[PDB]
RNA sequence: UUCCCGGGCCUUGUACACACCGCCCGUCACGCCAUGGGAGCGGGCUCUACCCGAAGUCGCCGGGAGCCUACGGGCAGGCGCCGAGGGUAGGGCCCGUGACUGGGGCGAAGUCGUAACAAGGUAGCUGUACCGGAAGGUGCGGCUGGA
RNA sequence: GGCUAAUCCCCCAUGUGGACCCGCCCCUUGGGGUGUGUCCAAAGGGCUUUGCCCGCUUCCGGAUGGGCCCGCGUCCCAUCAGCUAGUUGGUGGGGUAAUGGCCCACCAAGGCGACGACGGGUAGCCGGUCUGAGAGGAUGGCCGGCCACAGGGGCACUGAGACACGGGCCCCACUCCUACGGGAGGCAGCAGUUAGGAAUCUUCCGCAAUGGGCGCAAGCCUGACGGAGCGACGCCGCUUGGAGGAAGAAGCCCUUCGGGGUGUAAACUCCUGAACCCGGGACGAAACCCCCGACGAGGGGACUGACGGUACCGGGGUAAUAGCGCCGGCCAACUCCGUGCCAGCAGCCGCGGUAAUACGGAGGGCGCGAGCGUUACCCGGAUUCACUGGGCGUAAAGGGCGUGUAGGCGGCCUGGGGCGUCCCAUGUGAAAGACCACGGCUCAACCGUGGGGGAGCGUGGGAUACGCUCAGGCUAGACGGUGGGAGAGGGUGGUGGAAUUCCCGGAGUAGCGGUGAAAUGCGCAGAUACCGGGAGGAACGCCGAUGGCGAAGGCAGCCACCUGGUCCACCCGUGACGCUGAGGCGCGAAAGCGUGGGGAGCAAACCGGAUUAGAUACCCGGGUAGUCCACGCCCUAAACGAUGCGCGCUAGGUCUCUGGGUCUCCUGGGGGCCGAAGCUAACGCGUUAAGCGCGCCGCCUGGGGAGUACGGCCGCAAGGC
């Protein structure tokens, strides 16, 4: 443009969109589940990913992913919502924290167990 | 014409890109001071007042480098680059603390002060500054 | 050497490159997601007009009715305007929701057809109008993103 | 109802002085002085007393704090374009410490707004903080300054100051006490409870220091403050040992089983010595107090700690917590086993469907370390909002074209102002934060001291090169004058022929049209083909093209009228009159719409007949709107050179259109090709730039959803922006 067009109009700032509508910037949202089921991903993959549709305290009712191998989640489980999407699962934009409320950690996991929420074992060590 | 100084410097640029002996810019007092600075620093071979069809022009005699060897035998420019800063649509005015370094002192920023039309070092030594017309290197 | 099959060289075109046994378009069928319209339903914000209108400043009265420490004055009290707010009536804006309905996107490999990409077998595209399950077809005019 | 005292109230007196009206003088918007008239003061208390101290009243001046006003700056939505009833200005009053339309009467009709009014949404603001090379972007938590609130809302009183957290009155909502009729309350103070939420603490100690209030002082009050307690919440510092130690124990992992790794790692030997035990034990604290001295200056003496027996010092003295992320590329770290598009991993690319360095474990390695990862938000990378620092022929993007308002920009010479601009001085720019230097806590974090400037704004002085203004002059820009030129430029009226169809007349036969081939269809009711005449409508062959005109759409027989644009020569006149252009306005192919007219040929829709598996198509025969005209709409496009306009510069060769000339040739405008330098990612552009520069406008910020929805405007509608 010209200099006069920058005086009359100026530049337009970015004004991005938050990918996580978790009510005004909360890193974690407590929620009670409604429906716990398994879904199917997009074509490039094929599995049975474990999910849960969670009615949480912001009035929203979203679906979240259940990480790890095995879970103890049911129709009336109180979970915590973490954030971050799953790419192969449309509609899933959230994760369930394990080791909190009613979502226990992955049993017998030892390498990466802070994430997935498992205590330190002690095999006489 | 809108800015006659940008016309003069662009005509000098197009003369340098085709290796012409001399060209004709229209005559002005401020243009004559700019050509005085370009002759004092050694970017041109000087100017003279001429009259083309009874109308005053200026013979800017160009300066170039030695005729190089190897492929593309065009000599290196004296005026590698020339560009007006204080545009008639966007005026630039600087103080004495705001005069730029120009290619680590190798170039020049011709700028207009209250004490006449000066260079970057002459505006720092006298300590005046003003409208920063163009840069030449 | 026109024809059908395979082949070699040059050139042209391509939206093909698992390389035409390529690619690709649209309707219809099922599921899910977000969304428009929608007889209306519920809520929030705000504007205008009027009625009622507490406390309280201010302005009169302070008299057939009171009290006073200095009275042709004061206090109490009474009347009036404004008055928070409540009510009534009509507007404006926004949000959720609504039988049904339009189209959008993603899915499992579904049904029907061949639109476009090579002169894609009617050159293609576009504006407009009409018509047809559907891509689309045709009429007028325009472009080379073809000869 | 009745006494009663004051630093409580009232009255009288004097008046330094002050207030008020009038007049005058200086100044000059309510400042100061002066003369008459009037009004306005007071309070006592304590000693070591007829001497001080604390107080009182009036006024002037100083200091501090505050009220009010003004210049400039301060988020998003233009899908919010018109707003304004005390609204804008004046006059006279009320009120205030005080201007003010702050409020009330009367008069006038003004005031604001594209330089973004009004409206809608959001937000306390700043010094600062985070990021960033900078420019910028984001933010306002702790600390400091200003504002505004004290459950919502309204209101006044006391008072120098409040429209007042812990003061008052009223209404609504809530809690509690009620003998039911009427009363108390306001944690957004310090702790603490409940609800919400991912999440935020102690119902601690002390007035010892600083500070605040009262008091002559002693002294009293202070959840301000000084501290302690809790939470790895952040930062900084320290510890879980150090030195030796086998050609290298065991376990475990890999193995081309010979071996390699964990690995000086361990066990083991010496040594220092966290935590613990004992003893001592503060800095922060010196005044206010008292004495001498005139309770002045100056000298001397005495009391007072919460933190806290804490930091710290001395001696003794124990081998004493390690965990977390990762190991396919970005990106540092590789093997084995289990699994086999399952389980699963994931920030992108993407891995896993039998030999996976990507899934799970183990060994080992890498990165940090009392931390490590994850999530949420901000900046960066992002030069993907480009001032620095981007683009628009084909990727995103030149408005369909012109006229033109505001605005932006603007030729040459010489003077005046000195507004922008520059220089100097001065004031401000608080403190704290940041930078540098030196120190206090044993370092650091933290803190203190000193220095140094930023930016902006007020004031004074100086300069005129450039931008601005005023004035004088100049002609290269622009326009005009004279004399000519070419052209399908536009509108109106008229007119010529070729050809098609139809009607009439002659003559004439068994077929004509049509296709790839056929068929529908037309034809002995006398067709096609032939001639003659008549009617009607539309488009103008040859000239005629790589041509011309126009701003674009577009414009083609000829003649006449009306009319615009444009080019050349003469260099005659005005003399900077110029360029662009947000809106507005006008033009705007074709299709379509309304009213009327016309309709020969063509030809959407429609009907047949073929092809085809099917044909709503391609092919053929018919055929209605439309195509034609007048007027009024519609405003779209591959409206394309997918290239906005104006100006200046930068090799040429060649074809052609149109003027002039001193006609081998030169010069001006215009239409094409090839190509210097140069540009582009390439194709390509190349003085008819997509090159080099300036001025201005329009437009773009991944694809789809989508030129869709809602809103607004226009249209009869289709629909358009
Ligand atoms: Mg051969
Ligand atoms: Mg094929
Ligand atoms: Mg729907
Ligand atoms: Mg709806
Ligand atoms: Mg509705
Ligand atoms: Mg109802
Ligand atoms: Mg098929
Ligand atoms: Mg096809
Ligand atoms: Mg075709
Ligand atoms: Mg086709
Ligand atoms: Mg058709
Ligand atoms: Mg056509
Ligand atoms: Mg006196
Ligand atoms: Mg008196
Ligand atoms: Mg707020
Ligand atoms: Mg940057
Ligand atoms: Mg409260
Ligand atoms: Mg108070
Ligand atoms: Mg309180
Ligand atoms: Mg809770
Ligand atoms: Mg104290
Ligand atoms: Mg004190
Ligand atoms: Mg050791
Ligand atoms: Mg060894
Ligand atoms: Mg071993
Ligand atoms: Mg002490
Ligand atoms: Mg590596
Ligand atoms: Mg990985
Ligand atoms: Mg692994
Ligand atoms: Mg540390
Ligand atoms: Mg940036
Ligand atoms: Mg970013
Ligand atoms: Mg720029
Ligand atoms: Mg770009
Ligand atoms: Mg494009
Ligand atoms: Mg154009
Ligand atoms: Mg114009
Ligand atoms: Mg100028
Ligand atoms: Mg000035
Ligand atoms: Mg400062
Ligand atoms: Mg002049
Ligand atoms: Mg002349
Ligand atoms: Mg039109
Ligand atoms: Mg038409
Ligand atoms: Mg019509
Ligand atoms: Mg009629
Ligand atoms: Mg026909
Ligand atoms: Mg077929
Ligand atoms: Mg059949
Ligand atoms: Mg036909
Ligand atoms: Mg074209
Ligand atoms: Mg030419
Ligand atoms: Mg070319
Ligand atoms: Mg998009
Ligand atoms: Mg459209």
């Amino acid at each position: 443009p010209t200099i006069n067009q920058l005086v009359r109009k100026g530049r337009e700032k970015v004004r991005k969109k938050s990918k996580v509508p978790a009510l005004k910037g909360a890193p974690f949202r407590r929620g009670v589940c409604t429906v716990v089921r398994t879904v199917t991903p997009k074509k490039p993959n094929s599995a049975l990913r474990k999910v849960a549709k969670v009615r949480l305290t912001s009035g929203y009712e979203v679906t979240a992913y259940i990480p790890g191998e095995g879970h103890n989640l049911q129709e009336h489980s109180v979970v915590l919502i973490r954030g971050g999407r799953v790419k192969d699962l449309p509609g899933v934009r959230y994760h369930i924290v394990r080791g909190v409320y009613d979502a226990a950690g992955v049993k017998d996991r030892k390498k990466s167990r802070s994430k997935y929420g498992t205590k330190k074992p002690k095999e006489a060590a | 014409l809108t800015d006659p100084i940008a016309d003069m410097l662009t005509r000098i640029r197009n003369a340098t890109r085709v290796y012409k002996e001399s060209t004709d810019v229209p005559a002005s007092r401020f243009k004559e001071e700019i050509l005085r600075i370009l002759a004092r620093e050694g970017f041109i071979k000087g100017y003279e007042r001429v009259d083309v069809d009874g109308k005053p022009y200026l013979r800017v005699y160009l300066k170039y480098g030695p005729r190089r060897q190897g492929p593309d035998p065009r000599p290196e420019q004296v005026i590698h680059h020339i560009r007006r800063i204080s545009k008639p649509g966007r005026r630039v005015y600087v103080g004495v603390k705001e005069i730029p370094r120009v290619r680590r002192g190798l170039g020049i920023a011709i700028l207009s002060t209250s004490k006449g039309v000066l260079t970057d070092r002459e505006a720092r030594k006298l300590g005046v500054g003003g409208e920063l017309i163009c840069e030449v290197w």
